[PDB]
């Protein structure tokens, strides 16, 4: 009755322990550095391949910042807001959060149910008996390919957002090109508003990359395991990017 | 290469599937293992293959202990051996070409114009020297377990295992696996493990045969001891019989 | 005569089969039969070594093999039923 | 009743699976399709007058044209036939009771207490009595074929399909469905197809075979006259030989 | 070569045309020839099981809302801003998109990866065989109750979001209650702001249900369809709903 769950929840605990032990030795012990070149060939299907997600997410959501920016700004202060504002936002709080998200969509389920097969067709075991260690040959470029490939596209989503903030707020609405770029200049510092971005985007991009390996990498052998998996790495990496993006927010401009 | 297993036990979890089991995989012979579905059969494989920890179990490799081998005893003993797993374990970002040259780079440091006479010339031995460069997802099922076959016997491994190669439906290739095993198994001096289901064909290609069931060894011997010391288990499962220890719920009122 | 013998190996196969084009880049004179008795059976790299060799000269120019070891043809024999069994 | 399929023709995906088939269901009689894997087995059968379209040709029952004649008919026509589809489906959020009962309430307005006893009988005919509280999903394979066979006969339908029921499984259970089969066949007066790949499961239960291949039909008889007529393709079928009118890729040079 | 992109092209908007077709033949109210109950035990798996999830987001978001408006609005000394952006922001925008994306997310992918499974395993191929139309038991229960179901997790979304915003604007970090309540009814209104969020939840629980649904269902059985499947759904559902909220609030508030 109620013990059954008592008995999820410690065996979910228990499987974090030991994806804490599996990130441990990918991170830690890659020599074969011979065959990293491939990891080029890996990002393809992480990087290349989303840029039409999010650069298509990223003009839409500047456009609505500009026009909700505007019918409020318009009582306060938008020649000098709109920049302020919209550049601010992408910055800090949605950059690094919509590209997060749309990431862990696009490539956290691909890559997940990618790994779920190496395992499920046993594959992968075979290598065990050809000596070459699935870690170093299959889980080390996917997981690089993550953390490089979702910073670029943090940046790209932010570039996108500031043209489409512009077309409508400068150029439909009635604004001033010069108050919007110098405002933009007076209130957004390299340091830390562009920066702060990019460090949140790596921490989020090791965590759900992470994740979706782990997932992908499952012990039950059963076929209705993929899409289960493939659920949950979309819940597991949204919920942690949302919960240590309060947490850094709140330490980098508190 | 001669194999023992001795007293081998495995749980995966809780679970007991292997209860020293005590096997003898005899040099330059076929044998085989029969038995119901779901009784462990991939799992024995495993174990024998040393992919596994046996829990107090001994698996001896020309009577060394491999829980005992160093790295490189143990890097050196995974030449030795090639298995054709029940998917066929073709990896679908290679083409063949790599999918049959892939362990040759396990082992060895050779150029380019050795590695590819090489695959040529096992996709010969099996028929597929016309599939070079194509993408394997592109073949026929036929075609696709010949590929994976080639891979296993790239590396001129002393062992073969086949996992459930008698489990293909198409009479055609029950036809053909059936004389690749026997054509290999003279050309290379080879080991052989069949392990499968369908008893009209295991029945006349294994040299010895062992019963496995629920963790244990319901008899062995050659197909016709086997047939001679029949216990009943043995009997109806090798006959395909009703009416053997076979329960299902009943009860009325 | 000039051959390549002893035992071929993964570990010296590079060596061997240069050895065996120098030999063909000397090869002014021919059919030669290139006589394997004296090697080690069970090691399929070495038909890989013959063969490269064969594609190099002996394909268009007429050079053959001898004494065998039956091994060897027990290999071959695996599906090419059309190789120039002769001496 | 006498089920006849005539001048068919099928093409999915641009590609013609079936062209101008023929094909006489004998009444009370045991009619197997055979054949290479990945050939139509399975549309075929649903070709016989299920949820398919085919492109020419007409499918008769009882000598009537099932296309357009029609709504009502067609309806309750549908409750003579049951079928287990490759590896058998059941409903998982169904307990094996409504799983057998399931069809029940497509054709029927009965009480609660006579729909029970009709779950109760159906499952007794299998061996089943006594598992309905059981959520199918917990239960061996052996069972899943027996439960879902269970929903197949329970409108006491005329027509039969066992769609691949030997293709892959354990000789204990390719003993109970033998059994089965030739129970029910007589306790329920019925017409039987079985479509298998495992020939000689097939060469001793049906009465009938036709061996389909390539879209045609390329020869038909008793089991004794299949045997007497050895085109070169229906006598490589149903023998197993790895020779014949099969290919191999390769070419020296 | 170039003609591959073309073919690829014409075959996506075809599926859309099916789609289309799917929607109609379904969405006549027919449903009601058999009994409900299903209806409601449906609802389990796209509403009630997704409390979790959608409640731990809304209270994150609340909570970053808050520190970003505070150390923003210190800068113009006007705290009574907290009130009336926590408010703005969560009904105009982010309820409607975060609790959209969330929701389609786990429930989109989930019941993507069930019906097609159920096609897969020939389940529904023979539910037709027998004579019940599947339509009728399989998907139309799955289409309503995404429907209900979304919209009324915005709502309860939102409220989080608003009451972790005051929880660190006004209780933690120093500001009079009094303005924060009065900030919000100054000037944003039940009758306006919160219906035009709930009109937006309405368009997006069609679009993130109805795709979730095509998906599974419509397709020939290959092996690999499913994970593809999956993620298409998340894909699909996330463009439809930033596409068209950018539409909508063009017009809401414009
Ligand atoms: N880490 C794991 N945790 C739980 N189950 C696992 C794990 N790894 C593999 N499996 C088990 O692997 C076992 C393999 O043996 P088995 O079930 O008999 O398949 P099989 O040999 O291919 N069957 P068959 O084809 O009839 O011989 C299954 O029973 C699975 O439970
Ligand atoms: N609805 C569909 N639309 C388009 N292509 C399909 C569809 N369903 C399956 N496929 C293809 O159409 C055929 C499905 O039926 P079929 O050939 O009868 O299978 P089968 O012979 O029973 N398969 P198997 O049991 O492995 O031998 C195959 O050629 C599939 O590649």
């Amino acid at each position: 009755t109620i013990a059954w769950l008592g008995r999820l929840v410690i065996e979910r605990i228990r499987g974090i322990g030991v994806a804490a032990l599996m990130l441990l030795q990918i991170i830690f012990s890659l020599p074969s550095a011979g065959g990293f070149g491939r990891f080029v060939y890996q990002m393809h299907r992480v990087g290349v391949m989303s840029l039409l997600i999010i650069t298509v997410s990223g003009l839409f959501i500047g456009l609505v910042l500009g026009l909700q920016g505007y019918s409020i700004l318009v009582n306060v202060g938008s020649e000098s807001m709109l920049g302020t504002m919209v550049s601010l936002t992408l910055l800090r709080e949605l950059a690094p959060v919509v590209a997060a998200l749309l990431f862990a969509g696009r490539a956290g389920s691909a890559l997940t149910a990618e790994i779920g097969s190496m395992k499920q067709s046993e594959q992968l075991a075979s290598m065990e008996m050809i000596g070459v260690d699935p870690l170093k040959q299959i889980v080390s470029p996917r997981l690089w390919a993550g953390i490089v490939s979702l910073p670029m596209l943090t940046v790209i989503f932010a570039a996108i957002g500031i043209v489409g903030g512009k077309l409508v707020g400068v150029d439909f609405l009635g604004v001033d090109e010069g108050s919007f770029w110098s405002g933009m200049q007076n209130n957004v510092q390299f340091g830390h508003d562009v920066v702060n971005g990019i460090i949140k985007s790596i921490v989020f991009a090791l965590l759900c990359t992470w994740i979706a390996v782990f997932q992908g990498y499952a012990c039950d052998p059963t076929p209705e395991g993929i899409a289960t998996a493939m659920t949950r790495t979309v819940v597991y990496s949204s919920l942690c990017v949302l919960g240590f993006d309060f947490v850094l927010t709140a330490v980098m401009f508190g | 290469s001669l194999i023992e297993v001795k007293n081998l036990s495995f749980n995966r979890g809780e679970r007991v599937i292997y209860d020293n089991i005590s096997l003898n995989i005899r040099r330059g012979q076929i044998t085989a293992i029969m038995g119901p579905s779901g009784t462990g059969k991939t799992t024995l494989l495993r174990l024998i293959g040393g992919q596994l920890v046996p829990d107090q179990g001994e698996v001896l490799l020309d009577g060394k202990d491999i829980a005992q081998m160093s790295r490189q005893e143990l890097f050196a003993a995974r030449a030795r051996m090639g298995m054709l797993f029940q998917s066929g374990a073709l990896f679908t970002d290679m083409s063949v070409y790599e999918n049959v040259a892939f362990p040759i780079r396990a082992h060895t440091k050779l150029s380019e114009n050795l590695i590819a006479e090489l695959v040529a010339l096992k996709l010969e031995s099996v028929g597929l020297r016309g599939t070079e460069q194509l993408m394997p997802t592109e073949l026929s099922g036929g075609m696709n377990r010949r590929v994976a076959l080639a891979r296993a016997i790239a590396l001129d491994p002393d062992l073969i295992m086949y996992d459930e190669p008698f489990a293909g439906q198409d009479p055609i290739v029950k036809g053909v696996l059936t004389r690749l095993i026997r054509s290999l198994r003279e050309a290379l001096d080879l080991t052989t493990i069949i392990v499968s289901h369908d008893v009209p064909e295991t029945l006349s290609i294994a040299d010895y045969i062992y019963v496995v069931a629920e963790g244990k060894i319901q008899g062995e011997g050659t197909p016709e001891e086997l047939q001679a010391y029949a216990s009943p288990f043995v009997k109806q499962f090798l006959t395909g019989s009703a009416e053997g220890p076979v329960e299902y719920q009943f009860s009325h009122q | 005569e000039l051959v390549v013998s002893g035992k071929i190996d993964f570990e010296n196969a590079e060596q061997q089969y240069q050895a065996g084009l120098a030999i063909i880049k000397k090869q002014t004179s021919f059919p030669l039969i290139v006589d394997l008795k004296q090697l080690e059976h069970g090691n399929t790299l070495a038909l890989a070594v013959l063969v490269q060799w064969l594609r190099q000269t002996p394909q268009k120019s007429g050079l053959h093999f001898k004494n065998v070891p039956e091994k060897m043809l027990k290999i071959i024999q695996a599906c090419h039923l059309q190789e120039d069994l002769h001496l």
